RNA sequence: UGCGAAAGCAGUUGAAGACAAGUGCUUGUCGUUCGUUAUAAAUGGCCUCG
């Protein structure tokens, strides 16, 4: 029916830069705007506006890059720099916080979500180079 | 002050003999056609067809004679041989009892005996005045003899003559009519058809006849017959096979006709009484009524269970009565009878008793024959081989746990049985079925599994259990991969919670958790929240790991949230996790592996002695009131006062509890009261001279704090669980699907002609 | 829950009356509409000096006084606050007697002395009650006579219990009515109970009963929410209203000990089923329900204190968790001085977390079943042992193991008799005292395999078996409760590889990841600087550990260079493991025209 | 028997907003400043625009009356409380009153000040008096039978005034603010023309609304505060908006699942929804092409499909609509014993479900790969194959045309978590059935050969995105 | 099959009798027994009432 689905996992309960164009996206909500500044694969872009973003600000851009990427987790890949790059500038400053795992728990679960295909995903690899190593020889 | 009595009923009675098949019925429909009596392990019920309810029910424990008696019937006769509601029972051992239905019970019956030397009767019939009784007298084959009953008046004694004699009977059948017998023999075999009270009727002829060339030449299953069945008039007989192939044979030419739709081992074949429809079930789940003038079929799918027996029961073939096995359950076998009106193919009354879900298998059941050997069937080979190994288990092993979960519902009293991907809800009040619901996704009746589909294992219910309040219903559930697979070894671990407003019937879903604690993590415990918290509105869960979780229903959400957490990444293992509540609701007793934890509530964690450690692993912590608690570990239970800390009573259980039952069940075989006090349950096996089959049982009620025995009852089976009912009386379940309970003038003459007319 | 610091109210005056200590709680009344959990002030009536007003916080003060002769004895007194015929008033009723030829009732009434009036009572006025909604004042008579006046001590309605010598007298409300309840004195130890009903007459008479068994005179009672509490010879006796029947009796250990005579008692409540004990200059506040000793207080600067009175929290409705309670302290010293104190109290939450392991209340196995199936003297041996004579290693195993019949040199289940725990442990003290240095019996493997080894001797117990390296293996594998601190520094000390193994696994065995990682911020840098190293010299537990020491060590503390190191054998590992998972999953897993040559 | 079990295949306040999908954008000659809607039946409303007020109806969403009579700009657009009149201000100060539904006739025109009347409203407890507010900073209150002189003439701002208000119950009670910050509150009643208390906003007002009787929520500058008059002071206040809060609208008892909902405008084309039962907090938004000056949607009696609409300084107005055999009939009134059996149909079930349940294993498995056919719907009929253990039957027949199609989603569906594990157990049967046909195949190899690209790309991402998680785990 | 967690840690899968086929010998089987904790494959898929 309409019962609704979740995972023990949910902690819910318990120049070129454009980092204006984010900060004012971030504060407003704007999805649209947001979308634009997310489409950059730069790395040296990357690194630029975060570099640049307020740490306040920065909590909660770790919220959105965790609801973008479980929506969509083909963008998982591109979306985990900017996780990347968040923690790295403002590491001290969300040191000094005092709730994480509530606030980051969608980021947790995503991540946590992700590495369980490394072990069977590599089990192909192993059975999946097999009849490669077979047919490339033969 | 307490006492046992039984209260419910038990599994309907089956004639259990290998070689007869499709006479495994022995309940029979009344000669008016407005009740069905039914005989079972314990009881004869009698309903009544029209209305669908138990009109009367005789127990053999009311009546002295019966009580002694009961030794199976093998056959009930309507009215009295001797000699308008008698009725005649034909047990095993010989005894005929004249019985009265529609009426009360007489303490004194008309009881026989008739004189068998070495036979154990079969079965018995009747014509016109006219009665035959078939005998078993003893390669692994029973040997079968037709014998002349009459009732002499001036001895008042049941005369037996002999008629016939076949040996080494490997399978036997009997016409609709009661006249006419077919028996498959080895004398690689050979079919005899004979009639019963003439001698009209006596034909034989090897099987390699009917089999064809390439039947020889495939395996053996196309060879191998699984049932059979004869006509009245006797120009017909149907032969089954393990590979799903049905072959009519015309007796009179011995020519062969291919019926072929089912894709296993057919198990049940039945004529009509005009003969122009064979009527035919097997592993399908599905009833096909093959139209012989066309070769057509009509099908009736998603019957509850695979079709054990079949027959037209009608002057007309106005109803049909079905055999269902319920083959999911391999620990016991769960024979269902439905009678359907053949108008439209529609259940005029489903007959069941209480299917309890063991452990371990049980006694001598043994899976059905199917065209593989797979886990909820025997192949040919299998079913000798699993006879012995099975009997070697239950006698050598130490492991008999046999035991059963087992739920009660505070608002209704209702008892509800986690059955395999469903719940039965049973009224012992009443002792009859109120409901069963698949409360699983997977293939439960999407379609009737055969072949390799046999070996798929549906999501198992492993915990069911309510709120106080009752409204709410929480369910743990492990679904199984598919063999052969990359990901055959990810079991997923459900959760969902399930509420229903008390006039209907049926629950409706409103949460569904998927793979709780993580991933590929058991739930090992449950504890439902009591009133003081959340007014019964949440809920703990329990891993082997010692995370716990506190979930609840917000109102603002609608739903059940995770409210609370603590995750102690414990590296070692321990499928032993008890917890106990108490009624405040302040602290949490969680005893994991060899230790117990008192956690507050407020901050989740250790109290701020918390920690208190016991001699070996703890299977059951409970609190009988506040100021005790009673803690069972696998080899003493120990009273602990947590006023002062000190233990009051130590009860040594190593002599009877060591490894013969797996690591929680100690909690569902342990009960207690919220005021009176606790029992304790123990049951060991009887043996005279190596370990026999039968097992005895002890119930000890105790005080809190242990000080004193209140009472020591004896019961003579295994009692798979026990549990207290909201009530005083405690319900226990036996293996026998047995719930007992301990607990504290002219005008008058005119009126009766106008009656009479 | 806890007592506070008693804080000082006042200084009682040196009378005659007060000199006697044990009497001076009944020449001190406390009014009951004036203290209660939302009142700031205390109006208290001193026999023979006035009756006061007080304010208690933020400082003591006091408010208003009204002096009465020093030959005076208060016998009830009552303030509240209402309205009368509108202006805000205060109405203040005083019983006073003189010498027991007279009888004073006595009616002042303020405004926030209007007005003065005072009349003669037939007898001495035990209880006091006064209702502003209908300006009425309720007095109780030791004769039996309940006299209902006006706020101008004009006499509307007397009604008599039929009753004399009167003891005791309480009121109290429910459900939105008056109600109020009379003891009375009868001989042979009985006494009549009466319930009467405050709405012809104003007063119905709801239940009379007569109680036996219930004496006064070394009895001290109090009532709380229905329920009636009498403490005589160290047993609380426990009753319920409206019948009184009696419910429950607790036994008070502490209290048998007292010899009649010198140790003053007074007894008040607190709280639902909670209530305040003293004797002389200790405070204790007890749980009748759970039986436990929530909290206690010794005050060594008084010699005795005495509680009057003290503001009863309804915790079932009442998220508030601390009130106050006044009473009399009386210093030590040749000149004793009485004053008049306050006790902060917090009750508590009125849930057994308060009462958990502190109960006021102070073994041989038995056969399962006292009467055809499957099964699956510490003393003298005691004496024995300690009879041998010193470093006697065979004949103290001997003694031991043919008496107790133990077979196998570990604990087995069928050593459970032996389990008790007080043989155990002289056992250990005699095998201490009996061997010292290098050589130990086998006894001491099997205490040490035993899962009730006593927690007293756990601490030290692997410094002990140091010199032995069996007896510090058999340890760690077996031995119950061994502390974390001491698994550690033993991990920390040691560099056999073996022994460094088995430490590992049992401390993430016995402890969880919180508890182990406190222990190692305490533990010094140099330790863990060199098992780092031992690591960069069953593996994947040790490599966890080192995940929990790395974190313990944190992100300042950790040093580049071993930084370095550590993490080209953390590139080591994974490069390995990596090729493992690769060999793992292994170890898992017609031509249109053909030429050939046939043989012939 | 049993009925055959169905296969199986954002928040309520949400979802009802969602249903507003109907847009069509007009285009105005000037900047639509005002935007009201008509208390009755059909709900028309109105729009201020240029020197000219249009009326679009409702149900059918286009002028109806359009009112130039005004030679200046037309500063409101509000009717009466019956809806039969309706007032507008001009920049000569001129406000006029007119028959809705009858632009022709003029009923009264009054000459408020010389100074531009930017406001004016009528009273909405009583019928009789109008308000208007003026650059000359007095807000006079005016009565239909006297066009000559004000009632009275409420005074003490000393910035423009271009806010006004009248709170619910409280028919004496006048709320102004004006372009000081302060928003000023005047007793009718009493003899008025001095505030009764003063409420400092810090930054110009530019719309004051009563959300509630005893609640007001004034949105000016940059954030909108709810205040109220019994404490007078603001209970909540909310930043989110960029540009400068112009215009607010409120409706209460609507059948939404939230009862009453708070639209605001931004200026910096946000338009948002916000809930006053949860502390006025963001439930939903739109983005519009440029700044919204003005924002209103159907009363809560709208009795028909419901609207948004929204102004734009470009003259833009945005328009988004909800939208909501003579005894064959005898049916047994008078009939003994009634009695129905007819049961309805099952819904229309799919290609891939009618497979499954006549057990065409393979078919299905054709159909789960098939052009424009949902990505979650194909994971489904494959779980349901994996659970019928229906893999390597549903594989036997196939060769290299018949096999791409299912490798060619696993090219895809591997990038997926949800897919990954079900992508692995499909890849290894085929893998473990077709070893040889994939020698002598080539496409097949070429086919794979990017299948192992990318399953090595899925490794890295792990790789790193459990690098990611233990760093955060030191953070913590 | 035992234990255990779910990962896994150890340990098994023997002998006799009978039948069939091929040529006393060989292989395969068992609605036969004793003892040990101990691929499939007879063209053969689920009713109707809108």
């Amino acid at each position: 029916g309409n019962a609704r689905v979740t995972s023990g996992d949910n902690f819910k309960h318990v120049t070129g830069t454009v980092t204006v164009i984010l900060s004012q996206a971030l504060q407003s909500n704007d999805h649209s705007l947001l979308e634009t500044v997310l489409n950059n694969r730069d790395e040296r872009v990357i690194r630029d506006t975060i570099f640049r973003l307020k740490p306040a600000l920065a909590v909660i851009l770790l919220e959105r890059l965790a609801e973008r990427i479980a929506r969509q987790t083909h963008r998982q890949g591109p979306l985990n720099v900017w996780v990347k790059w968040c923690l790295i500038i403002h590491g001290g400053y969300l040191v000094s916080i005092p709730n994480l795992m509530s606030t980051l728990s969608s980021l947790h679960s995503t991540l946590k979500r992700r590495s369980d295909l490394l072990p069977r995903l590599l089990a192909l690899d192993a059975r999946l180079d097999c009849t490669i190593n077979k047919f490339k020889t033969l | 002050q307490y006492k046992l009595s039984v209260v419910s009923g038990g599994k309907p009675a089956l004639n259990n003999l290998s070689s007869v098949t499709g006479n495994k019925n022995i309940a029979r429909l009344s000669q008016d056609q407005r009740n069905y009596i039914i005989p079972f392990n314990n009881q004869i019920k009698v309903y009544s067809v029209e209305t669908r309810q138990c009109v009367k029910t005789l127990k053999f424990a009311n009546n002295s004679l019966l009580s002694g008696i009961f030794e199976s019937i093998v056959k009930i006769l309507l009215g009295d041989i001797t000699v308008a509601h008698l009725i005649t029972v034909f047990t095993n051992n010989g005894h005929v009892i004249v019985l009265n239905y529609k009426g009360k019970l007489v303490e004194s019956p008309k009881h026989f005996k008739i004189s068998l030397a070495d036979e154990k009767l079969a079965n018995v019939f009747h014509s016109e005045g006219n009665y035959r009784i078939l005998t078993t007298f003893k390669n692994s084959l029973q040997s079968y003899r037709l014998y002349a009953l009459t009732f002499d008046d001036a001895k008042k004694q049941f005369e037996v003559a002999h008629q016939a004699e076949w040996h080494n009977v490997i399978l036997s059948n009997i016409s609709s009519n009661g006249k006419l017998l077919a028996h498959m023999c080895k004398d690689h075999k050979s079919i005899s058809v004979v009639s019963l009270f003439d001698d009209s009727v006596n034909l034989s002829f090897p099987l390699g006849s009917i089999l064809s060339s390439q039947t020889q030449s495939l395996s053996y299953n196309t060879r191998y017959v699984s049932s059979m069945a004869i006509d009245n008039m006797g120009q017909q007989l149907a032969v089954g096979f393990a590979s799903g192939v049905i072959s009519i044979v015309s007796l009179a030419d011995l020519q062969i006709r291919l019926l072929k739709w089912h894709i296993d081992s057919v198990l049940s074949l039945s004529f009509s009484h005009d003969g122009s429809y064979l009527l035919s079930g097997g592993w399908e789940k599905v009833m096909s009524l093959w139209q012989l003038e066309t070769n057509s079929q009509q099908f009736l799918p998603r019957l509850n269970g695979i079709i054990i027996d079949c027959q037209v029961l009608g002057p007309q073939g106005n109803y049909y009565s079905l055999i269902l096995q319920m083959t999911e359950n391999n620990s016991n076998s769960d024979y269902q009878f439905l009678l359907l009106n053949a108008s439209d193919l529609t259940s005029k009354l489903s007959i069941n008793g209480p299917l309890p879900v063991f452990n371990s298998t049980i006694k001598h059941i043994q899976q059905p024959i199917s065209a593989m050997n797979t886990k909820n069937s025997n192949s040919i080979t299998s079913l000798n081989h699993s006879k012995k190994k099975q009997s070697r288990k239950l006698i050598k092993s130490r492991r008999q746990d046999f035991t059963t979960n087992v739920e009660i519902n505070p608002i209704n009293k209702n008892l509800y049985f986690p059955h395999i991907s469903a719940v039965q809800i049973f009224d012992f009040y009443k002792n009859e079925q109120v409901n069963y619901q698949y409360l699983t996704s997977g293939v439960n009746n999407s379609m009737g599994k055969v072949r390799f589909e046999l070996n798929l294992q549906d999501p198992i219910i492993t915990d069911l259990k309510f709120t106080k309040d009752g409204q709410w219903m929480i369910t743990y559930e492990i679904e199984y991969p598919p063999n052969d697979l990359l990901s055959s070894k990810d079991l997923t671990h459900i959760l969902k919670f399930w509420t229903k407003n008390d006039n209907e019937t049926n629950w409706n879903l409103k949460t569904k958790v998927i793979n709780p604690h993580g991933i590929s993590v058991p739930i090992t415990k449950i504890l439902p929240s009591p009133r003081s918290v959340n007014n019964s509105q949440g809920c703990l869960t329990a891993d082997n790991n010692g995370g716990l979780k506190f979930w609840s229903f917000d109102s603002h959400e609608s739903n059940w949230c995770l409210k609370k957490i603590s995750l102690p990444n414990f590296n070692h293992f321990s499928n032993s996790v008890s917890l106990a509540w108490s009624q405040d609701g302040s602290l949490i007793f969680h005893g994991f592996d060899d230790k117990l934890q008192i956690l507050d509530f407020d901050t989740f964690k250790k109290f701020e002695v918390s920690e208190f450690t016991l001699d070996s692993e703890i299977q059951t912590v409970k609190l009988i009131n506040d100021t005790n608690l009673i803690v069972a570990t696998r080899t003493t239970l120990n009273a602990i006062n947590l006023l002062r800390g000190q233990v009051i009573n130590s009860f040594d259980l190593y002599p009877f509890v060591n490894g013969v039952y797996k690591n929680g069940h100690m909690d569902r075989l342990i009960t207690c009261d919220e005021r009176t006090g606790n029992i304790a349950l123990v049951i060991n096996q009887q043996l005279t001279d190596v370990p026999t089959i039968n097992y005895k049982s002890r119930i000890i009620i105790f005080d809190s704090d242990l000080s004193t025995k209140l009472g020591n009852f004896t019961h003579h089976e295994y009692i798979s669980w026990i549990g207290w009912n909201y009530d005083t009386d405690f319900i226990f379940l036996d293996i026998e699907s047995t719930l007992g309970v301990v607990g504290t003038s002219n005008s008058d003459i005119f009126a009766e002609q106008l009656h009479k007319l | 829950p806890s007592l506070s610091q008693p804080f000082r109210l006042a200084t009682l005056p040196k009378i005659a009356s007060l000199s006697n200590f044990s009497l001076q709680a009944d020449y001190v009344q406390v009014a009951d509409g004036t203290f209660n959990e939302s009142t700031n002030n205390i109006t208290l009536g001193i026999s023979g000096s006035s009756i006061s007003q007080y304010i208690i916080n933020p400082t003591p003060k006091l408010t208003f006084d009204y002096p009465i002769p020093s030959t005076n004895i208060i016998t009830a007194c009552n303030a509240e606050k209402g309205q009368a015929n509108k202006r805000n008033v205060e109405i203040w009723a005083f019983g006073l007697m003189v010498n027991k030829g007279n009888y004073t009732l006595n009616v002042i009434t303020k405004a926030l002395f209007l007005s003065q009036y005072k009349i003669k009572a037939k007898a001495k006025v035990m209880s006091i009650k006064i209702d502003t909604k209908n300006s009425l004042v309720i007095a109780i008579l030791q004769n039996g006579l309940i006299e209902i006046f006006d706020f101008k001590l004009t006499l509307l309605h007397s009604f008599d219990i039929s009753y004399d010598n009167l003891k005791y007298a309480k009121w109290f409300t429910e459900n939105g009515t008056e109600y109020v309840f009379v003891l009375c004195p009868l001989q042979d130890d009985k006494v009549c109970y009466k319930l009467l009903e405050l709405t012809s007459s104003p007063i119905k008479e709801l239940s009379s009963t007569i109680i036996e068994g219930f004496s006064f005179e070394n009895s001290k009672l109090c009532y709380q929410f229905g329920k009636l509490y009498k403490l005589n010879q160290g047993k609380i006796y426990i009753y319920s209203l409206p019948h009184c029947q009696l419910q429950q009796v607790i036994e008070f250990p502490m209290v048998d000990k007292l010899s009649p005579g010198d140790d003053l008692i007074s007894f008040q409540p607190v709280s639902v089923n909670r209530v305040l004990l003293t004797v002389n200059n200790v405070i204790y506040l007890l749980d009748l329900l759970h039986c436990s000793t929530l909290s206690q207080r010794e005050l060594t600067h008084v010699k005795t204190f005495q509680l009057l009175k003290s503001a009863v929290i309804n915790s079932e409705k009442s998220h508030n968790s601390k009130t106050i309670a006044i009473g009399i302290s009386t210093k030590n010293g040749p000149n004793p001085t009485s004053s008049l104190e306050i006790i902060n109290i917090d009750v508590g939450t009125n849930t057994l977390k308060d009462s958990l392991g502190k109960s006021f209340q102070v073994v041989i196995l038995k056969p399962l079943f006292d009467d055809r199936v499957k099964c699956n003297h510490c003393n003298e041996v005691i004496e024995k042992l300690s009879a041998l004579q010193d470093n006697d290693i065979t004949s103290f195993d001997d003694i031991f193991f043919k008496e107790l019949k133990i077979k196998e040199e570990h604990y087995t289940e069928k050593d459970r008799y032996i389990s008790d725990p007080g043989f155990l442990n002289k056992v250990l003290d005699l095998i201490f005292g009996k061997f010292s240095g290098n050589d130990y019996p086998k006894t001491l493997t099997f205490l040490l395999t035993h899962p009730l080894f006593p927690l007293s001797r756990t601490r030290n117990l692997l410094s002990l078996l140091r010199d032995q390296p069996r007896l510090f293996k058999q340890a760690i594998v077996t031995c119950p409760n061994l502390p974390l601190n001491e698994l550690l520094e033993e991990l920390f000390s040691i560099r056999n590889r073996e022994l460094l193994l088995d430490i590992s696994f049992r401390i993430l065995q016995d402890f969880t990841r919180d508890s182990i990682k406190q222990e190692m911020k305490k533990l010094s840098k140099l330790d863990v600087q060199n098992f780092i190293e031992f690591i960069t010299s069953q593996s994947t537990q040790l490599f966890q550990l080192l995940s929990l020491v790395l974190d313990s060590i944190g992100l300042f503390s950790l040093e580049g260079a071993l930084l370095e190191n550590l993490t080209l054998y953390i590139d080591k590992q994974v490069e390995i493991a990596e090729r493992n998972t690769e060999l793992w999953n292994l170890i898992d897993t017609l031509p249109t025209y053909t030429m050939e040559y046939l043989d012939i | 028997s049993t009925a055959r079990p169905r296969i199986i295949t954002t928040t309520p306040e949400q979802r009802y907003w969602r249903q507003y999908t109907s847009a069509q954008l007009v285009k105005e000659h000037n900047s639509v400043t005002h935007i009201s809607f008509n208390p009755q039946h059909p709900h028309d409303f109105a729009v201020t625009s240029s020197t000219r007020v249009q009326i679009f109806s409702s149900r059918t969403r286009q002028v109806i009356k359009t009112f130039s009579r005004f030679k200046d700009v037309v500063y409101s657009a509000s009717f009466r409380s019956d809806g039969k009149l309706l007032c507008a201000g001009d920049a000569t100060g001129l406000v006029s009153v007119y028959d809705s539904y009858n632009p022709r006739t003029i009923l009264l025109s009054i000459n408020a000040s010389t100074h531009p009347t930017h406001v004016t409203k009528f009273h909405t407890q009583d019928n009789k008096i109008l308000a208007t507010a003026s650059d000359d900073r007095v807000t006079r209150l005016w009565d239909i039978s006297n066009a000559y002189e004000p009632q009275l003439e409420l005074t003490g701002a000393t910035d423009y005034v271009r806010t006004l208000s009248f709170i619910p119950a409280a028919p004496h009670l006048v709320a102004t603010g004006s372009y000081d910050g302060l928003i000023r509150l005047y007793d009718t009643r009493s003899s008025g023309s001095t505030p009764i208390y003063s409420l400092n906003h810090d930054q110009p007002v530019e719309n004051v609304i009563a959300v509630s009787p005893t609640q007001i929520v004034s949105c000016g500058g940059n954030n909108f505060k709810v205040w109220d008059l019994t404490s007078n002071k603001k209970l909540y206040e909310r930043g989110n908006f960029n540009k400068a809060v112009t215009c607010l609208d409120y409706v209460e008892n609507f059948d939404s699942p939230m009862q009453s909902a708070l639209i605001a405008s931004s200026l910096d084309g946000h338009v948002k929804v916000f809930d006053p039962l949860d502390n006025f907090q963001v439930k939903f938004g739109w983005k519009f092409s440029g700044p919204v000056l003005s924002c209103a949607v159907s009363p809560s009696t709208a009795q028909g499909n419901r609207h948004l609409v929204a102004g734009l300084s470009s003259g833009l107005l945005a328009i988004r609509t909800k939208k909501k055999m003579r005894g064959s009939e005898y049916q047994g009134d008078q009939e003994h014993i009634i009695h129905n059996d007819k049961v309805r149909s099952q819904r229309r079930m799919r290609a891939f479900e009618r497979n499954i349940n006549q057990f065409k294993w393979s078919e299905a498995l054709d159909n789960a790969f098939v052009p424009g056919m949902a990505k979650e719907l194909t994971l489904t009929v494959l779980q349901e194959l994996r659970k019928r253990g229906k893999v390597r039957v549903a594989l036997y027949g196939r060769d290299e045309s018949t096999l791409e199609p299912l490798l060619n989603w696993c090219l895809k569906g591997i990038e997926d978590v949800r897919s990954a594990s079900i992508v692995a157990d499909w890849v290894a049967v085929v893998l473990e059935l077709y070893g040889n046909t994939l020698e002598s195949s080539p496409v097949l190899q070429e086919l794979m050969i990017d299948l192992k690209t990318k399953v090595r790309h899925e490794i890295h991402k792990s790789k790193e995105a459990q690098r990611i998680e233990g760093m955060l785990q030191l953070l913590t």
